[PDB]
C-alpha cells in the first residue's frame, strides 16, 4: 500500500480519492491518504470550498514515484509534487502515521469498483493525453478543452484525446459514403482499433479515461469523447464479440457509479436510445440495459 | 444556415447556388399481386439540380435498372441523389461550381454532406421553403424524357426558357413556382389554362408556351385563380 501526504490543508476544500471524499476544513490537521491500493492509476481531486469553481486534480501511480501534496498560496490551489528524497519521504509519511493525522483509502475487499472503472486505464496513456512530460502525474480540471473542441485554444493545456468524427474523411471510404456512414465498421476496427489504438484495450482505456474525467470534474469535452467511443463501437454491424462483451461490463460499471443526481448534466439522450434501441448493437449490451432502464428510465 | 423568406433574395445574387430535389427520383406504383399481396414497379424517375439565377437545370434521369437487386430503396435514392450531385459538381469547371446547394428535403442533408467532403467550401444547406419542384414531372417535355429513357442519362435545360431576356430572375423564380404550384395543385385545370389558346405553341426549343408579356400577366392570374379555387374546394372555405 502506498501514501499521499499533505503538507497541510490552508483552505476549506473537498477531497476525492477515486470514487470517495471528504470534507476538510480550513487549516484542519489534515496530511494525507494512506493505504492506497497498489496495481491502479489514481485520481486526487479538489474542489474548494469558497469557490467550487474548478474542479481540479491528478492522476498518479505510485509505483511510478513518491507523490504529495501542497497548497500554493500564489496560484491559490493544491499541487501534486514529486520527493525524489526517498528517505525524507518515509520519514515524513511515518510521522504523519504515527500522529494518525491520515485517512485510509476506504476500500472494501468485496468492492471491484475501481478496478472496473480503470481495468484498461494506464498512467502512460494518460500522459500522452494530458502531454506535461515534466511530471510522472497529471493535471486534469473542469475547464480544460479537447483537441477537438480547440478545432471547432492554449494547445499545452488541452486533453488529446482521439478525434473521432462521423462526418470526415477519415471516416468514410471515398466510393462507400452510404456503407460506412450507415456502418462505421471500416472506421472502427481498421481506422481506429487497427490504425490508431491498435487494440481494443487502448480503446476502452481511452474510454473509460474520459468517462472518469467527465465523472470527476464535470470536463464536458471528457463526456463528448465518452459518448462518441460508445456511439462508434454500437454504430458498426462488426464488431468483435469479446469487445461487445467487455464493452457491456464497462458500461454498466460507468452506469452504477453515476451518481443519482447527475444523470441530466452526464448522459446524452440521444446516444444512449440510439445505442441501446436502434443501433445494430442494441441487443449485445443487456447488462447496460438492464441498469440504464431501472436506475434512468426518464433518459430513455 | 437555412434558407428562408428572410433570406430570399440570395437567390439571385451572384454565389453560384443550386436548388436540389429528389421527390422525384424514386417513383413506384403500388399494386396487387397474384397472390393478392401488395407489390411496387418503379419507373424511370429524376433528379432535379436547379440554378435559380439563370434557369439552368441539370436533370439526371434514374433510370429503373439502378434499383435491381438492391434493398431499402427509399433510402438508397437519397444517397443515389448525393451521389450523382457530386458527379455533377466534378464535372463543372471551377468557376462553375455552386458555393451554396439547398436541398428541399431535409433527409437529404447527411447524404450530401457525405459525398461533397472533398468540397468543404460547398455548404449544404436546408430550406423552410415550401416549393413546388414535386411537379417538375407534369412539365410534359421533362416527362417525356425520363419516361423514354432506356439507360441512365442527363439532360440540360433552361427551366426559364427565354423570360430572363425581359425579366429579372426573382421575377423568373415567382413564374415558375407559380406554375409548378398550380400543376401540384391541379395538373388538369393548369394544364388546360397553359394550352387553351391554339394559336399560342411552345417553340422546339422551349419547355412553356410563348406567350407576350400581358399574356403571361393573365395566366399568372389564371393561375392564382385555380390555386384559391382549389382552396376553397380542400377546405370547404
Ligand atoms: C412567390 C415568391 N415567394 C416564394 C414562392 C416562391 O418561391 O416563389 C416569396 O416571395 C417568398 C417566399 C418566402 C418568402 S418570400
Amino acid at each position: 500500500m502506498n501514501t499521499v501526504p499533505f503538507t497541510s490543508a490552508p483552505i476549506e476544500v473537498t477531497i476525492g480519492i477515486d470514487q470517495y471524499s471528504f470534507n476538510v476544513k480550513e487549516n484542519q490537521p489534515f496530511h494525507g491518504i494512506k493505504d492506497i491500493p497498489i496495481g491502479h492509476v489514481h485520481v486526487i481531486h479538489f474542489q474548494h470550498a469558497d469557490n467550487s469553481s474548478m474542479r481540479y486534480g491528478y492522476w498518479f501511480d505510485c509505483r511510478m514515484g513518491n507523490f504529495y501534496i501542497q497548497y500554493d498560496p500564489k496560484d491559490g490551489l493544491y499541487k501534486m509534487m514529486e520527493e525524489r528524497d526517498g528517505a525524507k519521504f518515509e520519514n515524513i509519511v511515518h510521522n504523519f502515521k504515527e500522529r494518525q493525522m491520515m485517512v485510509s483509502y476506504p476500500k472494501i475487499d468485496e468492492d471491484d469498483t475501481w478496478y472496473n472503472l480503470t481495468e484498461f486505464v494506464q498512467m502512460d496513456k494518460i500522459r500522452k493525453i494530458v502531454r506535461k512530460d515534466e511530471n510522472q502525474f497529471s493535471y486534469v480540471d473542469s475547464s480544460m478543452t479537447t483537441v477537438q473542441e480547440n478545432e471547432l485554444s492554449d494547445p499545452a493545456h488541452s486533453l488529446n484525446y482521439t478525434v473521432i468524427n462521423f462526418k470526415s474523411r477519415e471516416a468514410i471510404r471515398p466510393g462507400h459514403e452510404m456503407e460506412d456512414f450507415l456502418d462505421k465498421s471500416y472506421y472502427l476496427n481498421t481506422v481506429m482499433l487497427q490504425g490508431i489504438f491498435k487494440n481494443s484495450s487502448n480503446y476502452f482505456g481511452e474510454l473509460q479515461f474520459a468517462f472518469l474525467n467527465a465523472m470527476f470534474f464535470g470536463n464536458y469535452g471528457s463526456s463528448l469523447q465518452w459518448h462518441a467511443m460508445i456511439e462508434l463501437i454500437c454504430s458498426s454491424a462488426t464488431v468483435p464479440k469479446h469487445m461487445l462483451d467487455k464493452l457491456d461490463e464497462i458500461l454498466y460499471y460507468q452506469i452504477k457509479t453515476l451518481p443519482e443526481q447527475y444523470s441530466d448534466i452526464l448522459l446524452n439522450e440521444r446516444v444512449w436510445n440510439i445505442c441501446l434501441y436502434s443501433s445494430f448493437q442494441k441487443n449485445s449490451l443487456h447488462n447496460t440495459e438492464k441498469i440504464m432502464e431501472n436506475k434512468y428510465p426518464e433518459l430513455l | 444556415g437555412a434558407m428562408n423568406s428572410s433570406n430570399y433574395a440570395e437567390l439571385f445574387n451572384n454565389d453560384i447556388k443550386l436548388f436540389v430535389d429528389d421527390t422525384n427520383v424514386y417513383r413506384v406504383t403500388v399494386h396487387k399481386t397474384f397472390e393478392g399481396n401488395v407489390a411496387t414497379k418503379a419507373i424511370n424517375g429524376c433528379i432535379f439540380t436547379l440554378n435559380p439565377k439563370t434557369g439552368h437545370l441539370f436533370l439526371k434521369i434514374i433510370h429503373t435498372s439502378v434499383w435491381a437487386g438492391q434493398k431499402r430503396l427509399s433510402q438508397l435514392a437519397k444517397w443515389k441523389t448525393a451521389e450523382e450531385v457530386s458527379a455533377l459538381v466534378r464535372s463543372l469547371p471551377k468557376e462553375e461550381q455552386p458555393k451554396q446547394i439547398i436541398v428541399t428535403r431535409k433527409a437529404m442533408l447527411d447524404p450530401l454532406e457525405v459525398h461533397m467532403l472533398d468540397f468543404p467550401n460547398i455548404a449544404i444547406r436546408p430550406t423552410e421553403l415550401r416549393l413546388p419542384f414535386s411537379a417538375a414531372m407534369s412539365i410534359d417535355k421533362l416527362s417525356d424524357v425520363v419516361m423514354k429513357a432506356t439507360e441512365p442519362q442527363m439532360v440540360l435545360f433552361n427551366i426559364y426558357d427565354d423570360w430572363l431576356d425581359r425579366i429579372s430572375s426573382y421575377t423568373a423564380f415567382s413564374r415558375l413556382t407559380l406554375l409548378l404550384r398550380a400543376l401540384k395543385t391541379n395538373e388538369e385545370s393548369a394544364k388546360m389554362i397553359l394550352l387553351s389558346d391554339p394559336t399560342i405553341t411552345i417553340k422546339s426549343y422551349h419547355l412553356w408556351p410563348s406567350f407576350t408579356d400581358e399574356q403571361w400577366i393573365t395566366i399568372e392570374s389564371q393561375m392564382r385563380d385555380l390555386i384559391l379555387t382549389e382552396y376553397g374546394r380542400k377546405y370547404n372555405v
